């Protein structure tokens, strides 16, 4: 079941700000980084705020406070650097915070030149191994640059993403398959979901998916790995009141989730349960969809008090407590029940049978309608 | 020197995207024309 | 890479590790080799920073209070030329340490996380190590 676990809110910083990104550290599963946008009511305060909360301690104050000159739109932890917080801002800078410094001002930032990002950056990620990794960032002009975590002055690999007739895909969010560095997916704001490859003979957008009728607000690949591989699976969120489930082979949406009667903002797969993901809306209702249980109603639903616009939702690496932000900075930590979170030993096979049945009924849905 | 060189290069990038867009969408409007003619 | 990861099993002191890092410098243009060596670079930067601070404390005393002025005067060096010599050898050691950090961090070391402060402090120290004004005052 859905029950409250922890409430996070800071009076001095997170007042009248909207949560913009959420992430848990891979090395420290109790640490959650929280991006914030600009508060127009307080022009003299810093525009971008990047607070870090702690789950283990019972205190209400943020553990770490960082702020930037411009508004922070996307901020993640560094995967292989435990002391760093990487953020992307409204102006296109990629700020690199640090904890051992005595300043909340970022210790490293990218230049605002044509060799780096200039339009707003809404997604950053760290992919690679311990001995070899890079920072990947895509802005809203479609430019993608590969940074190293030290050389923050100029990128190593830079390329411009085009799909047809050299038009600019306006990328809003980006996902990566697990264990994959080269191939990945993106979601434009023109409604079109694309997959892509980073480096090789073919670099850029590979395929195309039409699907949605509104801008893609969030997209995540499948995360749980078991007996049956599901690395070719991803889901999308869009402004057109639907969550659509996809795969890298079929060029059509495998399913549509029109059950919400409002806007829909994020969705991301469970890292443990292979058939579970959570989505939010504009009225604060947090929904969970277990595909092995039912493919037409949310498996569990809760709403936060006051009904604000829930912007971002993030699962922990344990898959048990999930985090969600809103328009007031009122970060709520929701712990799901173990009856929904923990999967059975045959849950991968049950999900494979569910996917086969969904594919069969969807492929059978349109031929008898046409004929 | 380098500003002129960069500007010449970005004029060239305007001058083949024109050609690719032109013959692609001309072939598509021609197939549309013959399918509406029959 | 495995042929280069036996560095701690071979080098017991930072000077021979400096030497083998200088000898094998051209392999670090590859990004995988550059990413493979990260736990050595921090210690090497800290050792170079300690040497730079030690030379800063060497320059903390001045030439009249130094024992180098006495040892130059006992070896028939005039004091103006001895001061010029002393400042030039301090600058030469600074340039040698800048060469060392350029070797340790590879190319593009001036724009690095640790190389930025090192390069800025080296520039600001070399601004204070010039010997033109003392030569002009002696000439006057």
């Amino acid at each position: 079941k859905l029950s409250l676990n922890r409430q996070f809110f800071d009076e001095r910083w997170s007042k009248h700000r909207v949560v913009s990104c959420l992430d848990w550290s891979s090395q420290y599963p109790e640490l959650l980084v929280a991006s914030y946008n600009n508060n127009e009511d307080a022009p003299h305060e810093p525009d971008g705020v990047a607070l870090v909360w702690n789950m283990k301690y019972k205190k209400t104050t943020p553990e770490y406070v960082f702020h930037c000159q411009s508004a922070v739109m996307s901020a993640t932890f560094a995967k292989f650097h435990p002391n760093l917080v990487v953020g992307g801002t409204y102006s296109g800078q990629i700020v690199l915070w640090d904890n051992r410094s005595n300043k909340r001002t970022p210790v490293q930032r990218t230049p605002l030149s044509a060799a780096a990002h200039t339009h707003p950056v809404y997604c950053v990620n760290v992919v690679g191994t311990q001995n070899a990794h890079n920072l990947i960032s895509i802005s809203t002009d479609g430019k993608i640059c590969s940074w190293s975590l030290d050389m923050l002055s100029h990128p190593q690999d830079s390329m411009e993403l085009v799909h047809k007739q050299s038009k600019a895909v306006a990328v809003t969010s980006m996902s990566f398959p697990v264990g994959d560095v080269n191939n990945f997916v993106v979601g434009s704001e023109e409604g079109s979901v694309y997959t892509a490859c980073r480096h090789g003979s073919k670099a850029g957008i590979s395929e195309m998916f039409e699907g949605h009728q509104g801008p893609i607000t969030g997209i995540h690949c499948h995360a749980a790995v078991g007996a049956v591989d599901f690395s070719h699976l991803f889901v999308t969120s869009s402004f057109d009141w639907t969550v659509k489930l996809w795969s890298t082979k079929n060029n059509k949406p495998l399913y549509s989730f029109e059950d919400n009667a409002g806007y829909v903002y994020d969705v991301m797969w469970s890292p443990t349960h292979p058939a579970l993901f959570a989505c939010v809306d504009g009225m604060g209702r947090l929904d969970l969809w277990n595909l092995n249980n039912d493919t037409e109603v949310p498996t569990a639903s809760i709403s936060v008090e006051g009904n604000p616009a829930l912007n971002r939702v993030r699962w922990t690496h344990s898959g048990r407590e999930i985090a969600v932000g809103d328009s007031e900075g009122q970060i709520v930590i929701y712990d799901v029940g173990e009856q929904i979170a923990v999967p059975r030993n045959d849950e991968w096979a049950r999900f494979g049978r569910t996917l086969a049945e969904i594919n069969a009924n969807r492929a059978d849905a349109e031929e008898e309608a046409a004929t | 020197l380098t500003q002129y060189e960069r500007e010449k290069a970005l004029r060239r990038q305007a001058e083949e995207k024109f050609i690719e867009f032109e013959d692609a969408l001309e072939q598509e409007k021609k197939e549309l024309q013959i399918q509406v003619e029959h | 890479t495995a042929r280069l990861r036996d560095q701690l099993g071979t080098a017991k002191n930072a000077n021979e590790m400096f030497r083998i890092f200088s000898r094998f410098n051209a392999l670090f243009v590859r990004p995988h080799i550059r990413g493979a060596i990260r736990e050595y670079q921090t210690q090497l930067i800290q050792r170079v920073k300690d040497d730079i601070e030690s030379l800063h404390d060497k320059f903390k005393v001045q030439y009249p209070q130094s024992q180098a002025c006495k040892m130059s005067h006992v070896r028939d060096l005039p004091p103006v030329s001895g001061s010029i010599i002393w400042a030039k050898q301090i600058d030469r050691q600074l340039t040698a340490y800048m060469k060392r950090v350029e070797d340790v961090l590879g190319k593009g070391w001036e724009n690095h996380v640790e190389g930025q402060k090192l390069k800025q402090d080296g520039d600001s120290f070399r601004m204070k190590l010039n010997t033109q004004e003392i030569f002009d005052d002696w000439a006057r």
